[PDB]
């Protein structure tokens, strides 16, 4: 079920209807803000446009034509490698802080 | 218990008539201003 | 094929002007023209004769945000009258009053133009220029400026403020300065055979005649504060502008704000 | 006079996509100003002596020019204030706005302060609900071990709600709204540091629009609808949201048999009434409001807003339906089957907030593989 | 060779701010009188014979 | 927070029309109603169930209360 239920949840969540990728929706804490800053230019510029487009659709209370919805099978984490490292670095600094 | 009974209803009539005018007018003003955002179009042109 | 089609259709004798300026006599030019351009076609089918239709002007804005660029370029214009219109003289006087400016001008804070003066003392832009681009029956009347990303709003504010000031309060002394600048621009421009030749070629195409300096002077002389206020009001006051921005333009004012700034 | 009037309003960057739920903040500001203006005009004719309080209010309504409209605007204004308050808080919970910790906590203090202010204002006319409301609510402090009784009598200025109580309640009611205004200004100062959240819960820095003219005009429209709702009540149903019992002067020897709180206090009242223990009821009452301060700590979702969280939305609406249930129960007699529905509804309230919602947040994170 | 109503209203009353201001002013005065009288008439008609002004004649002459 | 210092955006073009060049209610009903219907359908499974439950408890409880107060012959 999980993958069956996952794809169902993904579409029920609906950020894909605004053309967003899952990582575009993450709550931005300080770890995340640093990961974003580290993104290569193209990934950063793509994220910016998908968010701008989604905010614009939200403002009009509209969604994209179904053929343009982000697809569950294609959504991948572009943020993960950067964020994981940012979190590992901070954990390391905390270990040293305990002397 | 309510000597203002008749007066409040007369004012109520005027209030409804005024809102009947002012609400669609302000609403048209809102749509007028917002039309600039509502019809804006976006294009992403990254060098590639 | 596309090119030959284009050429056969537009390069017709009735659409051309052979102009010349310098040490030569008209008869000689005419002589040479009769000898070398007589074979030039003076016709092109029934549905060939290309004709210009009016071009609608649309109050609008195009913003190409590119934060990677160091300076922002903004161009804003209202619809102008078109080449043949007499209003162009009073509009050139108005544009001369606001003027142009760049960081290398020596006048700085003492410049007569309030915009140039404010721009210089507050370092609001690298440069700016008013313009009156004319086409057959329409045109672009406005200005272009280049500035730092944090100065766009201020530039727009002062620029629009100056347009409104001219619409409602142009003074005789500044209009006299505008007229003098325009007089000097006209004469200093027609200096040399090339500028004169082009003025001949282009004037015949647009006005259908060469407008003499004596006529330009008369048209300029007719302009006074009242005329500047009325003509500027006609084209600027409460009119929708066309706005184009390129570069770090996050601070370019929203169109509604720009539009409100027109009145 | 330029700045702070601006760069602070006109060119304030606002998300391009905030919906109507973002209008309640300005509407609360308007309710506050309406209450303050009508209140001040009422204060110009009200006397706080227990022998003249009720009479001075009838004089306002009967003989003061337009006194009745100012009086009913103040009364219904309080109700509109609460409708807006609850919508405002609801918006914050659904959209994860509470992550703006300082703004949200000052918000919680505002809520408690407005409740205290409305309560005291309600005592001023000195009708039956005024008197018993003053007795019951101040007595909540008596649940405090060993000193509660001392505190109550101190507040009352005696051994029972009397002259001393009414006079100080008029002075407290008078000054609190101004304190609320100052705290609301701090509420806003803290918000301007981050700017507003938006329906998607995603950062809107890439699509900000100026506050003026977009939201200034959107706020005006919202204000007009607020005025419409308020005047419909005042001019066509001024007592709809009120209690007939307060048209009867205070009688300290008799508590009306069907006494009940103002409608906006019914849910909390249902909760307190659900617990057959004094201290237990008062602690649950207090916690029903103070739990708002815990919401930020109970956020488990990797996403800020509920927009993209179907399970959370279902629970959110169950919570809203539960508050509606508690509001209905609070208006009913303490009899079967209401006693049990109220207890269940009270348990559900805390269950939703403390367990179900955080759990849903974690389940949704799993479903999204992070 | 003919302007529409709104285009005419714009040129005469709405373009200048001072005229636009004077149009709203006189507009408000003429509007108030006519709105109030019309609204009252509707009210008194809806309540024909019930108001004091309607039965007042039966007792006056004082 | 002020315009000019919000964030970094590159390669995005925005096109807009003056409000005086456009209708304020374009397809108000033709496209409006359909959108409202889409939006309504998109949330009703999330919003409605709880209130139907309240509606059920309310009618059941009210009726249960009324029944309990009458005819108890014995
Ligand atoms: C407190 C006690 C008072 C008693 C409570 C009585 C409450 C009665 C119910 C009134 C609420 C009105 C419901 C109408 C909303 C229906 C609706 O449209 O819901 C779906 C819609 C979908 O929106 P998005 O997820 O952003 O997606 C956009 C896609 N185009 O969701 C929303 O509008 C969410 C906004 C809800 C916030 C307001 C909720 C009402 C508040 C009530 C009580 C609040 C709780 C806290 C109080 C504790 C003290
Ligand atoms: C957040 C602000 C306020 C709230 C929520 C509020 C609420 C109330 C309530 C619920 C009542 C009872 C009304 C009734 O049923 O008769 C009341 C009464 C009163 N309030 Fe306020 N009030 C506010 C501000 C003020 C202010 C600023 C003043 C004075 C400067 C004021 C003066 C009065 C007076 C004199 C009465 C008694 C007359 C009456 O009962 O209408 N109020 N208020
Ligand atoms: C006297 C009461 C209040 C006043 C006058 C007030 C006013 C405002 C205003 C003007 C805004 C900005 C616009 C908006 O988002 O609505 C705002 C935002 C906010 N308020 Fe309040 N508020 C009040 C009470 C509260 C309460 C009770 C809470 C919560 C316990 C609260 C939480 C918030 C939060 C979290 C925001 C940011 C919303 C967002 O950006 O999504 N406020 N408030
Ligand atoms: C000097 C100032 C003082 C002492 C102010 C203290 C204010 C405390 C709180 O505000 C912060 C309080 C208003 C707030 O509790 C969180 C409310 C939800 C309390 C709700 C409430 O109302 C009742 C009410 O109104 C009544 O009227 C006829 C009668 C009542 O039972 C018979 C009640 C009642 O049983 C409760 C729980
Ligand atoms: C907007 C719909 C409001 C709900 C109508 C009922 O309203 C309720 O009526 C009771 C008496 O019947 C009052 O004692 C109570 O205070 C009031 O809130």
């Amino acid at each position: 079920w999980l993958e069956g239920i996952r794809k169902w949840y993904y579409n029920a969540a609906g950020f894909n209807k605004l053309g967003l990728m899952r990582d575009d929706t993450i709550h931005e804490n300080d770890d995340v803000k640093e990961a974003i800053r580290r993104l290569p230019e193209n990934l950063y510029d793509d994220r910016v446009f998908r968010i701008k487009r989604a905010l614009d659709l939200s403002m009009r209370q509209q969604i994209l034509p179904k053929e343009q919805w982000t697809k569950y099978e294609e959504d991948k984490s572009y943020l993960e490698p950067y964020l994981k490292e940012v979190i590992r670095e901070r954990k390391e600094r905390e270990e040293w802080a305990k002397k | 218990a309510e000597p203002e009974h008749d007066h409040r209803k007369r004012m109520g009539l005027k209030m409804l008539l005024m809102m009947g005018l002012l609400l669609p007018l302000v609403y048209a003003m809102k749509r007028h201003k917002w039309s600039v955002l509502k019809s804006r179009k976006l294009a992403y042109r990254p060098p590639k | 094929a596309d090119l030959t089609e284009y050429l056969s259709r537009h390069y017709k004798a009735p659409r051309m002007v052979l102009a010349a300026a310098g040490g030569l006599e008209h008869r000689q030019l005419l002589d040479l023209a009769q000898k070398h351009f007589s074979g030039l076609s003076g016709t092109y089918d029934e549905d060939a004769v290309p004709t210009l239709s009016p071009c609608r002007f649309t109050g609008s804005q195009i913003c190409h945000r590119e934060d990677g660029l160091p300076l922002a370029h903004v161009a804003i214009a209202v619809e102008g009258p078109g080449w043949a219109h007499p209003d162009n003289v009073a509009l050139q006087v108005a544009n001369a009053i606001i003027g142009h400016y760049d960081c290398t001008y020596g006048g700085g804070a003492h410049l007569s133009s309030p915009l140039a003066s404010i721009a210089a003392t507050n370092k609001l832009c690298q440069s700016f220029q008013t313009f009156n681009i004319c086409y057959a029956d329409t045109g672009l009347l406005g200005a272009h400026f280049v500035c730092d990303h944090m100065s766009i709003d201020d530039m727009m504010f002062v620029l629009q403020g100056q347009w409104m000031r001219l619409c409602t309060s142009a003074t005789e002394s500044e209009v006299l300065r505008g007229k003098n600048l325009l007089r000097n621009a006209l004469v200093s421009h027609l200096d040399g055979t090339t500028p004169v030749c082009e003025d001949i070629g282009r004037s015949l195409l647009t006005y259908g005649r060469r407008i003499p300096l004596a006529e330009w002077e008369s048209r300029i002389a007719e302009v006074d504060a009242r005329v500047v206020r009325e003509v500027c009001s006609k084209y600027f006051y409460d009119q929708c502008p066309a706005v184009a921005g390129f570069g770090p333009i996050e601070q370019l004012p929203d169109y509604n704000r720009i539009r409100s700034g027109m009145f | 006079l330029m700045k702070i009037v601006n760069n602070a309003f006109i060119d304030l960057p606002a998300p391009s996509n905030i919906s109507s739920w973002w209008n309640f903040g300005s509407l609360l500001g308007i309710c506050l100003i309406l209450q303050i203006l009508t209140g001040l005009f009422l204060a110009m004719h009200y006397t706080s002596d227990t022998t003249t309080a009720f009479s001075s209010v009838t004089h306002i309504c009967r003989d003061v020019n337009y006194g009745w409209i100012i009086r009913y605007m103040h009364a219904n204004g309080a109700s509109m204030f609460f409708i807006c308050l609850y919508m405002h808080v609801g918006r914050g919970l659904y959209y994860g706005s509470y992550t703006f910790l300082e703004t949200w906590n000052i918000g919680v203090i505002l809520l408690l302060t407005v409740m205290a202010t409305a309560f005291m204002g309600y005592v001023l006319p000195w009708g039956q609900m005024s008197f018993w409301g003053a007795t019951v609510i101040t007595n909540l402090l008596s649940a405090i071990p060993y000193i509660g009784t001392n505190l109550v009598e101190w507040i009352w200025g005696g051994f029972s709600v009397d002259k001393a109580t009414l006079t100080r309640f008029f002075a407290f009611h008078f000054i609190l709204p101004f304190i609320i205004m100052a705290i609301a200004m701090v509420h806003l100062l803290f918000l301007h540091e981050t700017g507003s959240n938006n329906p998607t819960g995603i950062s809107s820095d890439v699509d900000k629009i100026p506050f003026h003219p977009y939201y200034t005009i959107k706020d005006i429209l919202g204000a007009l609808l607020l005025i419409l709702a308020l005047m419909l009540l005042v001019l066509f149903a001024p007592d709809l949201l009120g209690d007939p019992d307060n048209y009867t002067p205070a009688n300290p020897l008799n508590t009306p048999p069907h006494i009940k709180p103002e409608w906006y206090f019914l849910f909390a009242y249902a909760i307190l009434r659900s617990i057959p223990n004094k201290l237990g009821g008062v602690l649950a009452l207090a916690f029903s409001i103070l739990i708002l301060a815990l919401i930020p700590l109970l956020h488990t979702s990797k996403q800020r807003s509920m927009m993209f969280r179907p399970l959370s939305q279902c629970l959110f609406w169950a919570l809203v339906a539960d508050l509606l249930t508690l509001t209905w129960i609070g208006g009913q007699p303490v009899e079967h089957p209401y006693i049990t529905i109220g207890q269940l509804a009270s348990v559900l309230y805390f269950l939703l907030i403390l367990v179900l919602m955080p759990t849903a947040g974690t389940i949704e994170n799993k479903l999204l593989k992070w | 060779v003919a302007p529409t109503l709104t285009a005419r209203l714009y040129s005469l009353l709405f373009r200048r701010t001072s005229t636009f201001a004077l149009t709203i002013v006189v507009g408000a005065l003429f509007f108030e009188r006519a709105f109030d009288q019309g609204a009252d008439a509707i009210y008194e008609h809806i309540n024909e014979g019930k108001l004091w002004k309607h039965i007042k004649h039966k007792y006056e002459n004082k | 927070r002020q315009f000019g210092h919000l964030t970094r955006v590159r390669h995005v073009i925005t096109y807009s029309l003056s409000p005086f060049e456009q209708r304020a209610f374009p397809h108000y009903f033709s496209k409006g109603i359909p959108n409202v219907l889409r939006r309504t359908r998109a949330c009703i499974l999330r919003v409605a169930p709880p209130f139907v439950a309240f509606y059920l408890v309310y009618t059941w409880g009210t009726q249960e209360f009324e029944k309990s107060k009458r005819k108890n012959p014995a």
